[PDB]
RNA sequence: CGAAGGUGUGCUGUGAGGCAUGCUGGAGGUAUCAGAAGUGCGAAUGCUGACAUAAGUAACGAUAAAGCGGGUGAAAAGCCCGCUCGCCGGAAGACCAAGGGUUCCUGUCCAACGUUAAUCGGGGCAGGGUGAGUCGACCCCUAAGGCGAGGCCGAAAGGCG
RNA sequence: UAAGGUGAUAUGAACCGUUAUAACCGGCGAUUUCCGAAUGGGGAAACCCAGUGUGUUUCGACACACUAUCAUUAACUGAAUCCAUAGGUUAAUGAGGCGAACCGGGGGAACUGAAACAUCUAAGUACCCCGAGGAAAAGAAAUCAACCGAGAUUCCCCCAGUAGCGGCGAGCGAACGGGGAGCAGCCCAGAGCCUGAAUCAGUGUGUGUGUUAGUGGAAGCGUCUGGAAAGGCGCGCGAUACAGGGUGACAGCCCCGUACACAAAAAUGCACAUGCUGUGAGCUCGAUGAGUAGGGCGGGACACGUGGUAUCCUGUCUGAAUAUGGGGGGACCAUCCUCCAAGGCUAAAUACUCCUGACUGACCGAUAGUGAACCAGUACCGUGAGGGAAAGGCGAAAAGAAC
């Protein structure tokens, strides 16, 4: 499903409201993009389905930081 | 005058059978609602 | 003890065999209209149950 | 735990044959007993080919409630009530009056 | 190889009928009501050991229980099994 | 030494009702004063059960067709046997696969069923009957198609493969 | 515990036993066919077809055990590609399925009302899915309040149908504070000293109290009507027992019981101490949870419908100081007051009964009461989800009418 492996973001529900306050059910989706990250420790690329905020979190903390958290959580990469 | 009911044991068991109701998860609810009610015959299987 | 717990496994097996033979003979005699005392079937069946339980106990 | 047994002399308290004495024959689980020649019924027995039964009107005993009978005390010629005690580590019966153990 | 407990417990009863009597008196064949888990290889061994009588072939058939009424309620009888045991010539039993 | 209830009589009050009692009934009922209501039925094409009416009327289910002589039986047009008539016969004959699940045979029965009676029957009861190395199922192999290790996707369920 | 029993329609035949392995009741145990999560493969449920290993084998072959998938670990052999990963085999551990209601989350309408109807309401109700527990969730202040102060969270009664929101229409609906039930606070984000300290507890025993079978259990006669006495007429007694039920009409003293006094070979719950495997106390010093708080864009939740709208969460874009700092005090600024988020655990009041035991009802009495007082979710109908009945009373005793 459309789930961020790092931040755990998943699609949520909301409402489209027009100028007459008519409410229609709608979904808010994450900005997921399949990207290949270079882990220097194992000298191999890894594919992760993350969003842009997850990419900024990776750029700020690091890749080994996130992979260890994924392993602790039980996610497979 | 061909009526609606033309019996066939194989076709009856393929659809209205216990092994088919085990799959199609909403068939488990059908079996449960009969077990709770106390049906003597859960399905048509003999 | 029923005079059987003090016995051995081989003796229990032999008793099992002859009790089964007697049960078969009684069943054959009851199938035809010649057997009168029917309590022997229950007695031999309960004896077989006792000896088989003692075998599991051993 | 039973105050009336199959080998006890009893006297009828209530019914069409009150005051009559006799010896019981058997005890049933439905709270009824059969007494020798107390509650006679003129049963109509039909003949059957099996056992070569000729039939005929038969006088047979009838069941009577245990509450309608009681133990008879020959020591005084009167009816009595049964209790329970312990002697030599064994439960035995005794009469409520004059406390004589049943022998 | 077959154990003796199975050979003793497989047989249930003999069968009494005009057809059984005719088969016995004209073809040397007996009729036995046996259990459900029985097989020909077990019935033959049971007859050869318990009765000490030689057997060549066994013909088995399953009987469908009848649906009767005891008053108002309905009941279906047990589906017993019948076996025709053909004895080799020269052997007799009853 | 006869309660509740049922069925009649008499008396009484403006009224809804009350009182006494004959008979059946065969074991509970309840004064006065207060309290709480599933508290009063003639209708709602009201619901359930029972019983009338039309009425002993139509009808008794292809216009292929029956007649007679004997037998059993309380009783026969309809059950059994025999002699004649008629009908289908690319069926209204004989085997089966589907489907039904003893309806197949014998003895016996005539309470309910057969659109009549019935000794008869696919109707009741009891008993018996289904025998496979060569038939089929079981089994090997797959089509359409289903499920689907992992896999892809999906707010859960799950979808595809 | 006991002299009667082999369950009922259901009588019979054939038997066991009567002073203790007859039966019966309780505890501890064994066997516990097949389908069904079904778990060796398959499948039209109670069926079909196997492999491996060890044992029997009168050589016909039989018996037993194991063999599903997933996740977390351990070892060995591993490809593209050399070291190394992917992947594969074996072993161990844990679940997967079912259940009446309660709970927390992930999704989520409409009929209706507004006398129409779209904002709104109905309602985050019905319903779908996931998860876990006897309770769950929440829970120790970046909370309120007002310059006086309260001190976690949960539930009830007031505040109040008030202040407020709202085509200011229909409607929705607080909070501050007070009175109550109940009560205990802690730990990591890190080093050093004392040294196994209180300590939670799964840990092993005994002690006491239950529960799982049970024992004793008081005290009445005559007459009359009457089929039968418990009823009437008289004379007596018990009561820490006149709660109840049955026995031929209404029984305190006929029976089962009841008030009361006792009992456990064996398992098990609850409280205390106990060497008991690991816990980690106490002191000193240091630190204070960053793509987070905030902000913009389009939504939702708070009584609050963007309205001047304060506060929490995020779908996207950006985006700090971090103890001299920051948050809140209903737009906002200044002063003042209060408190330290971006890490967690926590019982008690609180919600419910598929089922167990006892007791009660100004509840019903077979067209009522659960659909079913009776062989009922049965017969029957529909291919199927599903729908769904009708039907109780002889007599005290069958003594159920010999002939
Ligand atoms: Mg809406
Ligand atoms: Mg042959
Ligand atoms: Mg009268
Ligand atoms: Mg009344
Ligand atoms: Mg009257
Ligand atoms: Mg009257
Ligand atoms: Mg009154
Ligand atoms: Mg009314
Ligand atoms: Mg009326
Ligand atoms: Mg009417
Ligand atoms: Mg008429
Ligand atoms: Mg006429
Ligand atoms: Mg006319
Ligand atoms: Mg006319
Ligand atoms: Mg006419
Ligand atoms: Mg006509
Ligand atoms: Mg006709
Ligand atoms: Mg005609
Ligand atoms: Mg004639
Ligand atoms: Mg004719
Ligand atoms: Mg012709
Ligand atoms: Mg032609
Ligand atoms: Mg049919
Ligand atoms: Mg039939
Ligand atoms: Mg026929
Ligand atoms: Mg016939
Ligand atoms: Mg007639
Ligand atoms: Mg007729
Ligand atoms: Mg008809
Ligand atoms: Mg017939
Ligand atoms: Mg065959
Ligand atoms: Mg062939
Ligand atoms: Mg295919
Ligand atoms: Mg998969
Ligand atoms: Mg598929
Ligand atoms: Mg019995
Ligand atoms: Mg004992
Ligand atoms: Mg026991
Ligand atoms: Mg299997
Ligand atoms: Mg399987
Ligand atoms: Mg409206
Ligand atoms: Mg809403
Ligand atoms: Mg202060
Ligand atoms: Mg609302
Ligand atoms: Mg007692
Ligand atoms: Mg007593
Ligand atoms: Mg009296
Ligand atoms: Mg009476
Ligand atoms: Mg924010
Ligand atoms: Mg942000
Ligand atoms: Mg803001
Ligand atoms: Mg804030
Ligand atoms: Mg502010
Ligand atoms: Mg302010
Ligand atoms: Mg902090
Ligand atoms: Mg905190
Ligand atoms: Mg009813
Ligand atoms: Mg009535
Ligand atoms: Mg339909």
């Amino acid at each position: 499903s459309r789930v961020c492996q790092v931040t755990g973001k998943r699609p949520v529900t909301g409402n489209n409201r027009s100028h007459a306050l008519n409410a229609t059910k709608r979904r808010f989706l994450p900005n997921l993009h399949s990207h290949r990250f270079w882990v220097e420790s194992e000298k191999r690329f890894v594919t992760l389905r993350v969003s842009a905020k997850g990419m900024r979190v990776i750029d700020k903390k690091g890749i080994d930081t996130v992979l260890a958290e994924l392993r602790a959580r039980g996610e497979k990469y | 005058m061909k009526r609606t009911f033309q019996p066939s044991v194989l076709k009856r068991n393929r659809s209205h059978g216990f092994r088919a109701r085990m799959a199609t998860k909403n068939g488990r609810q059908v079996l449960a609602r009969r077990r709770a009610k106390g049906r003597a015959r859960l399905t048509v299987s003999k | 003890a029923k005079e059987l717990r003090e016995k051995s496994v081989e003796e229990l097996n032999t008793e099992l065999l002859n009790l089964l033979r007697e049960q078969f003979n009684l069943r054959m005699q009851a199938a035809s209209g010649q057997l009168q005392q029917s309590h022997l079937l229950k007695q031999v069946r309960r004896d077989v149950a006792r000896v088989k339980t003692l075998l599991n106990e051993k | 735990a039973a105050k009336i047994r199959r080998d006890d002399e009893v006297i009828v308290l209530t019914g069409k044959d009150k005051g009559k004495r006799g010896k019981v024959k058997n005890v049933l689980s439905s709270g009824k007993v059969i007494v020798e020649g107390i509650n006679l019924v003129k049963k109509h027995q039909k003949p059957v080919p099996a056992l070569n039964q000729p039939g005929g009107i038969v006088e047979k005993e009838a069941a009577i409630q245990v509450s309608n009978v009681a133990i008879f005390n020959a020591a005084t010629g009167k009816a009595d009530r049964v209790g329970f005690r312990f002697e030599d580590g064994k439960k035995v019966r005794f009469f409520k009056s004059n406390s004589e153990t049943i022998k | 190889m077959i154990r003796e407990e199975r050979l003793l417990k497989v047989l249930r009863a003999p069968h009494v009928s005009e057809k059984a009597s005719t088969a016995m008196e004209k073809s040397n064949t007996i009729v036995l009501k046996v259990a459900k888990d029985a097989t020909k290889a077990e019935i033959k061994a049971a007859v050869q050991k318990l009765f000490e009588v030689e057997v060549e072939v066994v013909n088995t058939l399953v009987v469908k229980g009848k649906v009767k009424r005891h008053g108002q309620r309905i009941g279906r009888r047990s589906d017993w099994k019948k076996a025709y045991v053909t004895l080799k010539e020269g052997q007799n039993l009853d």
